[PDB]
This record gives C-alpha cells, structure tokens and sequence, in this order.
RNA sequence: GAACUCGCUGUGAUGCAGUGUACCCGCGGCAAGA
RNA sequence: GUAACGGGGCUAAACCAUGCACCGAAGCUGCGGCAGCGACGCGCGUUGUUGGGUAGGGGAGCGUUCUGUAAGCCUGCGAAGGUGUGCUGUGAGGCAUGCUGGAGGUAUCAGAAGUGCGAAUGCUGACAUAAGUAACGAUAAAGCGGGUGAAAAGCCCGCUCGCCGGAAGACCAAGGGUUCCUGUCCAACGUUAAUCGGGGCAGGGUGAGUCGACCCCUAAGGCGAGGCCGAAAGGCGU
RNA sequence: GUGAAGAGGGAAACAACCCAGACCGCCAGCUAAGGUCCCAAAGUCAUGGUUAAGUGGGA
RNA sequence: AGGACCGAACCGACUAAUGUUGAAAAAUUAGCGGAUGACUUGUGGCUGGGGGUGAAAGGCCAAUCAAACCGGGAGAUAGU
RNA sequence: CCCGGCGAGGGGAGUGAAAAAGAACCUGAAACCGUGUACGUACAAGCAGUGGGAGCACGCAGGCGUGUGACUGCGUACC
RNA sequence: GGUUAAGCGACUAAGCGUACACGGUGGAUGCCCUGGCAGUCAGAGGCGAUGAAGGACGUGCUAAUCUGCGAUAAGCGUCGG
C-alpha cells in the first residue's frame, strides 16, 4: 500500500511555525529559517535559566550593598557580621527588606554591627 | 449601509493602481472624483469607473444620498497572471507576467 | 550648461525643427487656431508673430521675404491681405495661448494657440 | 551588479515610501459657467476666465 | 541562508573583544570592498 | 586611527609579603521531580548509587497507508480535510472543542508496508527578490484641420514636410498555405493606446486548346526481368 | 592532559592554557580557578616595604 | 591576349570600433581583398560513421565532431 | 433593473439547502500580496534571540492573561 | 494669582516591525472514479489476392471534430428478439 508522506511532515512543520511567532521576517514565516531559530531559542532558554539566578544574585547583592552603605558599612562587612550573628536571611529577602522596609534593614545592620564588636 | 463595487481582472499591476488608490482613501466621494479626474495615470480612469459604479450602486440599490458618501475602504489585490514567453538574445527565453489586479471600492455614508 | 540661451530643441534636429514650425506656422495662419503641445505653442510664438509684423508693410520685398520663411503663397496672401491690416494698430502680442489639458496618448500638456482677433 | 542577499520586504516598502504621487490640492471655479477646472487651464466646456474661448 | 548590513584597533572580521562615530528615508553619480 | 593596561583613569586603582572578609561555575549543599541499576519488605513501598556525549551496539515506544476484527462502531443533531483554542504525555504524540467543510471515518487487538527528510542527485508546479529598475529592435520625420469613436501622437480623409527610386518600386520561382477582399469585434496577440491589423468571427474570392504542370524525350543517377557474385542478407548490372 | 565526542567559570576577544565534568525545576546556601576604584558582582580592607619611570602596561 | 589592371553588382571576412543577459546562439558600421576565373550561383544526383570528404584546419559531415544522431545490450560500471 | 463603451467587470433581484456552489465553478493549505486594528519605531550600531522588564491597548477583587517590547545581562547563522 | 529663569517633559510615522482579523493569489490536502497496474481462470490462436494490418477522402437538416458507415456512405434486405 502507498503512503503519502506529506501529511506527517506538514503537521511537524506547523508546530515549528507555531512556536516561531513573533520572530522577525523570514524567521517567523519560513520553516527552514524558523526551525533553526526555534531550536536556538531553546538553547538560550536552557542557558538563561541558569543565568537568571546569577543575575538576581547580582541584583540582590547590589541593593544590599547600597542599603548597607546607607548605614555606614560595606556589603562585605555586612554579610560577615550577619553570619556571626547567626542570622540566616538570604540575599533575596535582604533585598526585599532593604527596598520595602528600611527600618527593619537598619535593625539587621545594627545586629550585624553587634556580632562584629 | 456600505456599498461595494469591484473591477476584477483589471489589466494593470496592483503596484500601479495602489498609487492612485492611496490618493482617495477616506476622502469624501465628491472630492475623490475631483482628484481622480485630474490624475494623469491610467489607473485613475480605472479607479474612476469603479468609484462611479459604487456611487450608482449606493443610490439605486441602497437608496443612499450622494452628498453623504465617502470612500471608507479601497484596496487593490493581485489578480491571476497571464504568462507570456518573450524571446531574448542567444536563444534564451524569459517569461513575462501580464499581471492583473482586483480593484475594490467601498463607499458608505458613515 | 545653457546660461542665457534661447530656443528649444524639442528632440529634433535643426532641419526638422525649422520644417516643423514652417508647417505649423502656416496652419495657424490658415485656421487662426490650432491645438498643440504647450512647449511647441510657446516656441511657435517666436515664428508666427514676426511674420505678422512683415504683413504690416506690404511690399514685393516683404512678400518675397515672407514667402522664403513660409513657402506658401496661399499663406503669404492671407498674411498681407487679412492679418496685416487687422493687426496694423496692435503692437505685438498677436497670438494667445490657452492650456487645454493633457494628451491621451502620451500625457503631453496641450494648449490652444490662436490669433487674438479671429473676427469675433 | 549582482546582489549578495535578497532585499527584504521591509526595505522594499521603505524604498517605495517616496513613490506615492500627490493628490489634487484643490480646483478653481469658473466665474461664468461655475464648472470646476484646473487652475490656469480652460474648462472642459471651453470656458476660461468668463470667456467662451473655443468652440464646444 | 536570514538581516535591525558603520569605522578603527586587537584577536586566527558589517557580525568576536575594546573603542570611536552615526537622526529616519529616497534620488542622481563614482567604482574602494562584498 | 589613540591601538604595546580591555577602557576610563590610577602615585595606587602599581609591585612584594602576611591576615581576615567578600565575590565567583551547570562544582558542592538545600527542596521538588524523573529515570537506570542493585538491595530489600510486599507490579507496589521505601533505600544505596548512577544519569556530558558523536560513530556504534542494546532495550522500550509513537505515527502514517493498507488487511482482518467490521453487515461492528462513529457520522447530515455534521465524516475526512482545513484553521484556531484548550487539556494531556519525558517525548515522537493523543484527546476535547470553536469556525470552515458537506460525506465519509475508523476504536480495540493482530498482520502487511511505496512507512517518518530544511540542505544526496535532484524533479514538478506556484510565488518572491532585484524592480515597476533595465528595456521598448536601426537617428528616413513629422505638423496641423476634419471624420469616426467611450476614448485619437499612431486609424480614415485632406493639405504641407521628409525618406527610398539598380529600391525601401514592379513581376515571378522556391517555400508558405487563405496571410487575399468585404463586413463586424478589441478579451488575448501587436514591445505603448488603438476605433486600426498579416489578430478574433462570418461571408466572399483563384474561370485557360495557347500560361505552368501533366504529357512525349532524354542527362547525372535510381530501380532492374533473365544474368554474374554471395552460405544467406544482399551487392553489381544488360 | 585537553579536544575529537564536554557545555559551564577564568585569561578583554581565545581551539588545544587554568578551575571543573551539565538528569530536570527553584527569584535558596557555601566554594574552585580568577577577583573586589568605575565600565562590572565583591575591600578605594588591614600591616610592613618598594617604585616616580605612568615602570607597572611588549622589548 | 590575360588565374592582367582600377572598380560596382557579387563573393570573401584582413582591420578597427560597437555589440557581448546582443537587433543577431558570430551580426552591424567604417575601411579592406578578389571581382573572365583554380570564379560564383540555382536545381537534381552520388560518396555514411574509425566511414565519407578534405588546395590538409586533429577542418567539415543538419547551431551536436580529435570519431555524427537515434534506439538497444542497460536500471552497464564508477565516487568524499 | 442599475453603473459601464449596445464593453470587461460589478451591485441588486431571482434560482437553489448552499452562489463565500456562478461556470476563472467540491474542499481551498503554504509561500507570496494587501486593507484594517493594537503596540513599537526618526541619537541609535552587528545571527535579531534569550533572561529581566516599564509603558500602552484589550480581556478578566488586584493583580493575572493575550498582543506589543522602551531599556538592560548574555549571545561568532546553519550544513 | 501673573511674569521671568532653571529643570524635566508626553502627543509625530513618511515608512517599517510584530500580532490578530478579513481578503486576493495559488492549487496542496481530503473525498471521488466510465482510467490504469499485477494476477487467476477460460476463450480464440490468426487476418490477407473474395484485397489484410494501417490509412486518405468522403458520408447528416451539419460549420468543425469524434464515433459509425462507404457514392446503397450515423446506413439497405431478411430472419429472430
């Protein structure tokens, strides 16, 4: 029996083109271009799921450094003091506190100053 | 009531007719006829008859008044091509597209 | 360039231009009104109006000078018999140019050029 | 002379940005007949500045 | 092949790194590069 | 073209030594999940350990067309196909559903393959790009009035102008095969428009004792009764 | 040893150097090389010296 | 008288430009050579593929020639 | 019947279950070409994506969803 | 409230990009079968000088082509259905 090979290929092509919506020019219309673009976008998504937690750690550190500098202590000394104070707040919460409640942040800095002596 | 008039399989490429069509898009029907009468392009005489037919269609078939109509929509679509063979130098043959177009005019009081 | 130059080539050589205006000058005098392209109607002013001035002074020398520039004794007769006396008291400006739209075949701008009086 | 890469439709559209012709700004009205005509041109019915210039 | 298609220096170059410069889009030319 | 710190810039923000912090990977730890293998208690529960990967080897699957299941089952209260959306599987996929479509489809389980491709050679159709760019086929030449017509630079009529005149005129053969004439038509064809045309459609038109062919006669040469040659095909020739 | 058949971090860029070998997800933590004045996450940190040549930062 | 001389038709294609997706799968323009002869041309015939023809160019033999074209052996055989 | 050239083509009307079944006629994909709407875009440099992400428009108790993507980290097309 | 100065600052889209909606082009796909393809089983194994195979021309109320026919020309006689 004869098997027409278009139908499965067409269905596979449609899926790629559906995933390439929003891309520029031929990358959103032409399968030969869309397929490579869709695959590459997956590689970046896999790559940038790791960079994401890197970039947010930079952001958390940068804000904690700024807020800590606002209270007369560098980021390096602030973290060291917090560890000596048995404080287990991570950078994500520290950046959340630094921006939303600067009074609670000063309490942490004062507590960090204490553990340093 | 929007009224439509069409000129299908017009002997002109859509690129040339669009130059004229963009001149009257959104204009009042009275002003559109003036612009087309004094446009020195073959597409202007083609577009004129489509626009004049639409005005007549609105009057007779829809009852609309000529003093209210404006060209709400006008677009030119690519029509089927008639393919011709032209002999070139050294026995090479090129295919010439006798391109056609579809001219559509929509006039309404609103 | 063409700083301060006069005359239009009109995509023709001198022999073709001179013949073409000689033909058209005769037609204008014959009918008193013709339809032609605006560039040609403007260049025709420089050919027909000088002829009408010759007609103001009727002499054998003038009629032979008008015949050399028109080569039509029919036109020469009308020049010195009708147009001459008609424009005797008019100092120049014997012709009028009226724009009348565009030619269908090539979209050339058209104009009527007529004699000022036309007995009307 | 030959093109290294095909121009895209976006650049094609931009080149045509200046290909649109001009609309008729506005016409004048003949003093006698009142018909609309090109400025400084005689009317379709042979009128110009209130004078019947040509036959028909 | 697809383009959102600058120069310089470096590196084994419209496309990498650094740096400089550059409002958007056509038209007629010149042919240094592609 | 600074270009021989990555740059700014630095008298340390340079170099050496010591210390404590901190930053820093997909490494390690934390929490959730999946799988392979081995332990066990009963496919199921925990547990230990492993899980970069091309060629290649091994295991488990999905889908396409066709056959039996099938005189079954789904279906005009809408089949296949097309186009969206949602749910679902690690995935190849599957299901449901809106619009379109207007009559077929095929569960399950076995079986058979013209059974899975963006770039082997390519092949067929369609459509872009450059691009409304090049080009519009001899630089012998047109101007105007009138007519026709929806529309006239190009058709018709007229008057001027120009070109050929051992040809760009006239008459035939070869070849073509109705292109001839008239009426009518302008979709396509004509490198532009066209009312015009060697275009479309219809009708008409080719009259021979003397022209030509046929016919009689032969040239080169062809065929060739018998005949010579050759196993034959056939070769030669009166 | 690296790659071929291994990504990640570092050396400005980097084929073969250094750290290290990616089952998946998390906007959690500690470190490796290498780093902490700005570009650019972290010391304009502490102590003792040296250099005046912008040596450092090709000779 | 002349494989004589000058020179149109006619034949050729030495030269130069233009053309080179050309008007033309070799042409045009302006020069040039031959132009009563070993000239040129119409019509018909004959010579056929390792064969024909060749004043001789491995030229020509239907825009295909250091071995024509078509069909067949044949889906021949042959690589990164 | 109407516009048009006693055209082409179209708009009505009518036929039919259906005319988006109208002869260029079942279904009508993709490339390709447009019109409309939303957002972005005229001081901004390179495989055009990816991570973060404002604003705008719309759809749903304050944020979420869909479209768009200013700015910013990373980023040597595929065979 | 007014003026001046300083700072900051939206509203543009000639075009283009993305997304969606609606179209045009195009003729893929599905559905269809008076066509093919490969077999099995039989039949007949020839037609022609009583003019074959294959054609040309003609043949209608017929302008063309197809089928049939052959100056008796989409047919004639006869016997059956």
């Amino acid at each position: 029996a004869r098997v027409k090979r278009g139908v499965i290929a067409r269905a596979r092509h449609k899926k790629i083109l559906k995933q390439a919506k929003g891309y520029y020019g031929a990358r959103s219309r032409v399968y030969r271009v869309a397929f490579q673009a869709v695959i590459k976008a997956g590689q970046y998504a896999y790559r940038d799921r790791r960079q994401r937690k890197r970039q947010f750690r930079q952001l958390w550190i940068a804000r904690i450094n700024a807020a800590a500098r606002q209270n007369g202590i560098s980021y390096s000394k602030f973290i060291n003091g917090l560890k000596k104070a048995s404080v287990e707040i991570d950078r994500k919460i520290l950046a959340d506190i630094a921006v939303f409640d600067k009074v609670a942040f000063t309490a942490l800095v004062e507590k960090a100053k204490a553990a340093l002596a | 009531m929007e009224t439509i008039a069409k000129h299908r399989h017009a002997r002109s490429s859509a690129q040339k007719v669009r130059l004229v069509a963009d001149l009257i898009r959104g204009k009042k029907v009275s002003q559109a006829l003036d612009i087309l009468t004094y446009t020195n392009k073959k597409a202007a005489v083609l577009v004129k008859k489509v626009l004049e037919s639409a005005i007549a269609n609105a009057e007779h078939n829809d009852g609309a008044d000529i003093d209210d109509l404006k060209v709400t929509k006008i677009f030119v679509d690519e029509g089927p091509s008639m393919k011709r063979i032209m002999p070139r130098a050294k026995g090479r043959a090129d295919r010439i597209l006798k391109r056609t177009s579809h001219i559509t005019v929509v006039v309404s009081d609103r | 360039m063409r700083h301060r130059k006069s005359g239009r080539q009109l995509n023709r050589n001198s022999s073709h231009r001179q013949a073409m205006f000689r033909n058209m000058a005769g037609s204008l005098v014959r009918h008193e009104i013709i339809k032609t392209t605006l560039p040609k109607a403007k260049e025709l002013r420089r050919v027909v109006e000088p002829l009408i001035t010759l007609a103001k002074t009727d002499s054998v020398a003038n009629r032979r000078l008008a015949f050399a520039r028109t080569r039509d004794n029919e036109i020469v007769a009308k020049l010195f018999n009708e147009l001459g006396p008609r424009f005797a008291s008019r100092a120049g400006g014997y012709t009028r140019i009226l724009k009348c739209g565009f030619r269908a075949g090539d979209n050339a701008p058209m104009a009527y050029i007529e004699l000022v009086d036309r007995s009307e | 002379a030959v093109q290294q890469n095909k121009p895209t439709r976006s650049k094609r559209g931009m080149r045509r940005s200046h290909d649109a012709l001009t609309a008729v700004t506005s016409l004048s009205v003949d003093k006698t007949s009142g018909e609309k005509h090109l400025r400084h041109h005689i009317t379709a019915d042979g009128y110009y500045r209130g004078r019947k210039v040509i036959a028909k």
